[PDB]
RNA sequence: GUGAGAAAGAUUUGC
RNA sequence: AAAUUUUACUCACA
């Protein structure tokens, strides 16, 4: 008897996030018992042994950051930066090409990043991910 | 079929047409776009796909059959179908917002609200409590802090050593001396040899609490985080003695004694003894072929040793003195000592505090921040928040609450604010 | 040490307490404060204020949220086996499968629709009514609140039944709403920083700041004052249902059920809590159990008091104090002018769990911490190389690695120690995208977060679909024929593509390198 | 070491 | 034996 008959018995339908929550494996929570897990069947091990040789060899390089400009220090204000989501076409090419449909789904939803931040520069620009202290700003 | 969808359907396709010019689809609720002489399975028929598609509301099926195609229009100003083009179709033209009577609101009365109420009406209801009085004072002053201290020095009293505070400090044997010591510790204390490794029976607890007294504190703590790799290493794996650079630690898993078919390996719920050693000078003292060396015990629970093992000393030391004032030499029972003091031992509480799982040192913290930003507090009861002896229980903690309170005296009297 | 720093410090730099003590003491004592607020001989619980100020939303659409009502987190399920009330300890996801197995409901709007719209008690909802479902919601288990800082005896958590949580839902995203119409403090969209300086602003006209702490909350807060709440926001039936399940509530210790028919079980309903609050008066800014007011003269700290008191927040004489030049909420202090307070402040340690994932942690921390002001930049430098330095002692053995490649980290038998100013600007190499707070994840997570999917409560033997079609609503209705379907037209795409497995995407990585 | 069953097994422990 | 109701379960298979 399939497994689809047990776990929803007394169902022929369930809704899609039903049966995504019933098998979910992208969900990290820090815990104690971490290096006794890591440790145990060499599982970091083997899984470091997999990426360097499977999985590193496909990363896109990414340009690093140089714009950056001069900074001061003033009052702690909220830096709200926008975040636009994928568009549909794109989403579509990118699925097209092979990529994890639930990354570019969760990527679908723009968003909104509020930080606390203490420096300010004349133009009044926004600022990267810890570079505000140096100016890195987001252009 | 209902006739509560008329107007959905009819604003759902105004001028689509599939092959040139007719129209995609045809509403069942006009005649003149209803197909005569066909049974009707749905409110719209699609020509171009050759099926039927009915419109409901979010939990709230219709007699269809199960071939029909099922729109369903969400609460939340979006709409889910079977068909791309359909669930499309729909949320371009529906971007107006109708509503549709049949939808049951958060508010809804439902017919068995007023026998719920009248069941909660009979069931027991609270009493009005006394009105509090709040007399608002200064906040304590170092005689207070120094009362409390007092207190718990003639309480409990302190122990003749450091029990394994005393393992931050190396040992004068080297790593086979200190294996061999182990070893012989082990085997003297009866301690079950099997597949190579140590473990501890025992039969009967005595079910009452090991005496708590205060650890007097260690001239420094050098092996401290080799202390506690270690024990986070022997705690993951255990029956063996693990060695660092400096010093040495066996973990020995405590089982239950049940005759022949009795506990062979640990589970995630066995308890560990962790035997470290020290410079002699104690009642702990042991000696094996001319090696003598002070052999300490602590029993911890997985959840313990994972606690202890994963603390960082160096990244918290440097982090505390980003932004530290001065710190005064202490005595061996905390005390200020100008003379004698040494300010090492600082290193050795923040070890204590590593040591210490209940994390007792953090309550001690947060109400002394209470009490530095305060201006005014509570009579006879800002106090209180200092006594936190009832709430922990075994010797680390409580030499962990005894020494909070003492850098908290020794702040007041050293860096008033 | 904590006790001689310059500015101000919560010692949170180690981890909270933890232990494996059972958690019967603590449930049993939290019953106990709860029946002894009930006699109303320690604490008040009846509510006297006035909640005309809130407005009623009782026209609104009943919506319901699938993603918090499925998840990983734990769950009491309550069976019959022969004629006793048997307490499961199950996932969320797998109370709520079993609840729409039983009431034989495609998902949850459907079971809530069709409770509410039953003709009477004992009708029957599939194999059970909505009697039955009151008489099992009522059920909780107790587990143990570890690593709590502050708190060197862990309190008590409660496990509750799927359609408590189902009915909870409804009710607390209500009172949410409610919350940020009432002010714009308590918008969905705003962090902890943002929250303290919009108090800052809100008591600068007066010159006393009272920074007060709720004691026993959560016993405190009875059914009426929650059945008082949701009546006065329009809640309906859904109110008087939850109300009724609160106050014949039972907790399961050990092996015996404890009536508790006083409190609301450890912050199950924190939002209407602070509405009880904030609908009597608008002199606060609380949210639950923590809040901060103002005032210029005794008189209106009387006032203060008794307000306070007619909402059935008791005051904690223990931990609330008054300030002329700080201010406390949310754990954030700032000045009065709305400047961040100088010193540690909230900053936290992070422990040892995993190479890869403590250096990422480490760099997130880092960051916050310069960015705030906290330090500056050379000082979070010399830590992140000290934190390389300590991951390199604690991992570089043959147990975790057995790799030599120059670029990896000197924890992973490598020999480059990443400059943080680097590792934020995305100048090295790929491997270290991973460390960076906005990379991708680490190894050690991705293989926590499997050996997770294995463990014994999540384990199950249905055919995975996973990399699904973004254009697919996850509303939408399937079969095990459909999953077979998608799995298999998906599995071909992949093959033809030449791929065995999806490739990892990287919103950050992908907006950078396109031109 | 894997599966199942005990109010239950290590992502345990909830809002 | 100790940081003392905790350091404990059963079955099938390999
Ligand atoms: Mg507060
Ligand atoms: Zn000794």
């Amino acid at each position: 008897m399939s497994q689809f008959g047990k776990s929803f018995k007394g169902r022929t339908e369930v809704t899609i996030t039903e049966y995504r929550s019933h098998t979910v494996k992208d969900v990290h929570r820090s815990l104690l018992t971490a290096d006794k897990s890591l440790r145990k069947s060499f599982c970091f091990r083997n899984a470091l042994n997999q990426f360097l040789d499977k999985d590193l060899p496909l990363l896109p390089i990414r340009p690093k950051l140089e714009s950056r400009v001069a900074v001061k220090k003033s009052k702690l204000r909220s830096q709200l930066s926008f975040r636009p989501g994928l568009t549909q076409e794109e989403a579509i090419d990118l699925y097209n090409k092979g990529y994890d449909g639930d990354s570019v789904s969760g990527a679908l939803q723009d968003r909104v990043v509020n930080e606390p931040v203490a420096y300010s520069s004349a133009d009044n620009d926004k600022f990267h991910r810890g570079l505000a202290a140096l100016g890195y700003t987001l252009a | 079929m209902d006739s509560r969808f008329a107007q959905l359907t009819g604003v759902f396709c105004d001028d689509f047409t599939y092959s040139e010019g007719s129209r995609r689809f045809l509403s069942s609720y006009s005649t003149v776009e209803r197909r005569p002489g066909v049974p009707v399975e749905g409110d719209c028929y699609d020509c171009l796909k050759n099926k039927w598609i009915a419109f409901e509301l979010e939990g709230q099926p219709r007699k269809f059959p199960k071939a029909t195609v099922r729109c369903i229009l969400n609460n939340d100003a979006t709409y889910v179908c079977s068909e791309q083009e359909y669930q499309q179709i729909c949320k371009v033209q529906f971007k107006d917002y109708l509503e549709i009577d049949g939808v049951v609101k958060v508010g809804h009365k439902a017919s068995y609200d007023a026998e719920l109420r009248e069941r909660l009406l009979e069931l027991p209801h609270p009493k009005s409590g006394p009105k509090p009085r709040i007399e608002w004072v200064a906040p304590p002053r170092l005689a207070d802090i120094s009362k409390e201290t007092a207190e718990l020095k003639r309480q409990y009293g302190f122990f003749e050593c450091s029990k394994f505070l005393a393992c931050g400090e190396e040992c004068g044997l080297d790593q086979e001396a200190r294996e061999l010591i182990l070893n012989e510790y082990a085997r003297d204390r009866e301690f079950e040899f099997r597949n190579g490794g140590w473990i501890q029976r025992y039969t009967v607890a005595s079910h009452k609490p090991a005496t708590q007294k205060i650890l007097p504190l260690p001239a420094s703590a050098p092996l401290a985080r080799e202390l506690l790799m270690l024990i986070a290493r022997s705690t993951t794996q255990a029956g063996k003695v693990l060695h660092s650079d400096n010093t040495s630690i066996l973990a020995v898993p405590v089982m239950r004694d049940s005759g022949k078919h009795s506990k062979r390996r640990p589970t995630a719920s066995t308890h560990h003894l962790v035997v470290g050693l020290s410079k002699p000078g104690c009642e702990h003292d042991f000696e094996f072929d001319g090696y003598r060396a002070a052999v300490h015990v602590m029993h911890l629970d997985p959840k313990q040793s994972a606690n202890i093992g994963e603390q960082d000393f160096v990244s918290t030391r440097e982090i505390y003195k980003l932004d530290m004032l001065e710190l005064p030499p202490i005595s061996r029972k905390g005390d200020l000592d100008r003379a004698s003091g040494l300010e090492t031992r600082w290193d050795v509480i923040l070890l204590l505090e590593c040591l210490d799982s209940t994390r007792v040192s953090q309550a001690v913290a947060q109400h002394f921040n209470r009490h530095r930003l305060a201006l005014s507090v509570c009579k006879d009861e800002f106090r209180k928040g200092y006594q936190l002896a009832s709430e922990i229980r075994g010797t680390i903690p409580l030499s962990s609450l005894y020494y909070s309170l003492c850098a908290v005296r020794l702040r007041m009297t050293v860096h008033p604010f | 040490m904590w006790a001689f720093q310059e500015g101000v410090c919560k010692g949170n730099l180690l981890s909270g307490p933890t232990s494996m003590k059972a958690p019967d003491s603590a449930a049993r004592e939290s019953i106990d404060r709860a029946s002894e607020i009930m006699t109303g001989k320690s604490y008040n619980a009846v509510h006297t204020g006035d909640l005309s100020k809130l407005p009623n939303q009782g026209e609104s659409p009943l919506r319901i949220v699938d993603s918090d009502l499925y998840s990983e987190r734990s769950c009491c399920w309550v069976i019959e086996k022969e004629g006793r009330v048997v307490c499961k300890s199950t996932t969320l996801t797998r109370g709520m499968t079993s609840l729409l197995n039983t009431t034989k409901c495609s998902s949850p709007s459907e079971l809530i629709c069709k409770v509410l719209t039953v003709e009477s008690l004992s009708e029957k909802i599939g194999d059970t009514s909505v009697e039955e479902l009151l008489s099992h919601g009522r059920y909780f288990k107790c587990a143990l609140r570890d690593q709590e800082r502050g708190k060197p005896k862990s309190r008590a958590i409660f496990l509750s039944h799927p359609f408590f949580r189902l009915l909870s839902s409804v009710v607390e995203t209500h009172a949410r709403s409610v919350l940020s119409k009432v002010s714009a403090v308590y918008t969905a969209t705003a962090s902890a920083e943002q929250r303290a300086m919009m108090a800052a602003q809100v008591v600068e006209s007066r010159k006393h700041v009272l920074n007060g702490d709720c004691t026993k909350y959560n016993e405190a807060i009875d059914a009426d004052t929650l059945l008082k709440v949701w009546d006065a926001i329009g809640m309906g039936s859904i109110g008087v249902m939850l109300a009724y399940m609160v106050r014949r509530k039972c907790v399961l210790i050990k092996d015996t059920l404890v009536e508790c028919p006083g409190g609301m079980l450890m912050g199950m309903f924190n939002a209407t809590a602070t509405l009880a609050l904030q609908g009597t008066t608008d002199r606060f800014l609380s949210f639950s159990d923590d809040f901060i007011t103002s005032f210029n003269s005794p008189a209106e700290l009387r006032e203060i008091e008794d307000l306070l008191f007619a909402s059935c927040h008791n005051l904690s004489l223990k931990k609330s104090y008054i300030s002329v030049a700080s201010l406390e909420i949310n754990s954030c202090t700032l000045t009065r002018d709305g400047d961040l307070a100088t010193g540690l402040g909230c900053t936290a340690g992070v422990p040892f769990r995993g190479p890869l994932v403590t250096l990422k942690q480490t760099a997130a921390m880092l960051s916050g911490a310069v960015d705030s002001g906290v330090m500056p930049f050379h000082s979070a430098e010399r830590l992140f190389q000290i934190k390389q330095q300590e991951c390199a002692y604690r991992y570089n053995n043959p147990t975790y690695t057995t790799r030599n490649e120059d670029f990896l980290p000197t924890c992973l038998g490598g020999k480059t120690v990443i400059s943080f100013q680097s590792l934020l600007t995305w100048d090295c190499h790929p491997f270290w995208y991973q460390v960076h707070p906005d990379g991708p994840d680490t190894i050690d997570q991705k293989v926590l977060s499997v050996l997770a999917s294995k463990t014994r409560r999540r384990r199950t033997r249905l055919e995975a679909l996973s990399d699904l079609d973004p254009l697919v609503p996850h509303r939408l209705l399937v079969s095990e024929s459909d999953v077979s379907k998608i799995r298999a037209a998906r599995q071909a795409h992949l093959k033809s593509l030449g791929l065995e497995q999806p490739t990892n995407f990287n919103y950050a990585i992908y907006k950078a390198v396109q031109p």
